[PDB]
């Protein structure tokens, strides 16, 4: 689960 | 019962008991429904807050995209800006957004920014670097000052205290001129130094 | 019964449980006292937070003061340099420090952070404002990088996650760096925004 | 009292 790891890196939000 | 219901009484219910008083549990109570119907809606309690955060940015954050003609750094002090107004919106508010993950309904807009800014001139990594910037200095600024407003409450008021003339005449300086004014002077000093950046390449 | 032995296990409590699980009521089962004598030590809540707080700046805020001979711009940048490493300490670690206050065993430091940045030149009011911003940014960050600990645990993988490549870039990149790099360009912008404003003075 | 509308003053932590 590449695909889940990815899923969990940050992303801002504003 | 949709989503929509949901996030509007999970917003009123934010605002009557706070970010601790906000329960799946509680929240059924306030629709009438049972606990395990809100789980197709909310599947846990940070999926609520994502879609708590998600609805004040919807209702709130104006300068979330670009708008027509704005240059980068009035794009970038008004999102502060609007972004401020989404956090102030509701009790606790800015707690419920700390950690938020937009979902896919929020990426044109986000890339919309990232095109926009290296349109005007940054990198990729300079243009993430400028929007992660202006948003945590938002952020703390905001959480600082309503944590403040309570805590300010919880000491107990002092018989004795010996303050230093510096540090007097700041937090009287600090106090008269208030809390928002000090957000948009550290808001400016970031966009100035995002524009010596960009010169300096 | 000590104030260092009621601060250390008040520690671990709060990595045990996370700040709203730290309650005098369960720090006085955690020692093994009840509940008066730990009064006499630490009175409610906000007295344990702002005891916690200063405890974290003991242990890791390295450049709380000016070092003599350092330039302005490097002693902002160390001060949140480590006052970062003093929030990132322990869990909800910048949950604790938000909204907290120094002792009168601190006035002197803080006075003297003044006169070093008003003998470099600033004015009384903008090293208040070149304080408070780099606090409250490096305040933002980890608070949001602890609750991103907490939350991206927390949220269901979606089936798929069709992103845009700006943003899909963007995310990538900020993953590889981690969260530090990020940081220092936000505080290097901000000392940057100082500077410009300074030498215009 | 002046010590006790001061005390109430933000004050910053770093
Ligand atoms: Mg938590």
């Amino acid at each position: 689960s590449v695909l889940a790891a990815r899923a969990r890196m940050w992303m801002w939000h504003w | 019962l949709d989503k929509s219901k949901v996030i509007n009484s999970a917003l009123e219910l934010l605002n009557e008991v706070g970010i601790e008083g906000l329960t799946t549990r509680k929240l059924a109570q306030k629709l009438g429904v049972e606990q395990p119907t809100l789980y197709w809606h909310v599947k846990n309690k940070r999926a609520l807050l994502d879609a708590l955060a998600i609805e004040m940015l919807d209702r709130h954050h104006t300068h979330f995209s670009p708008l027509e003609g704005e240059s980068w750094q009035d794009f970038l002090r008004n999102n502060a800006k609007s972004f401020r107004n989404a956090l102030l919106s509701h009790r606790d508010g800015a707690k419920v957004h700390l950690g938020t993950r937009p979902t896919e309904k929020q990426y044109e807009t986000l890339e919309n920014q990232l095109a926009f800014l290296t349109q005007q001139g940054f990198s990729l990594e300079n243009a993430l670097y400028a929007l992660s910037a202006v948003g945590h200095f938002t952020l703390g600024s905001v959480l600082e000052d309503q944590e403040h407003q309570v805590a300010k409450e919880e000491r107990e008021t002092p018989t004795t205290d010996s303050m230093p003339p510096l540090l007097r005449q700041a937090i009287e300086l600090f106090d008269h001129q208030g809390a928002e004014p000090a957000f948009l002077h550290g808001l400016e000093s970031l966009i100035r130094g995002f524009e010596v950046q960009l010169t300096a390449l």
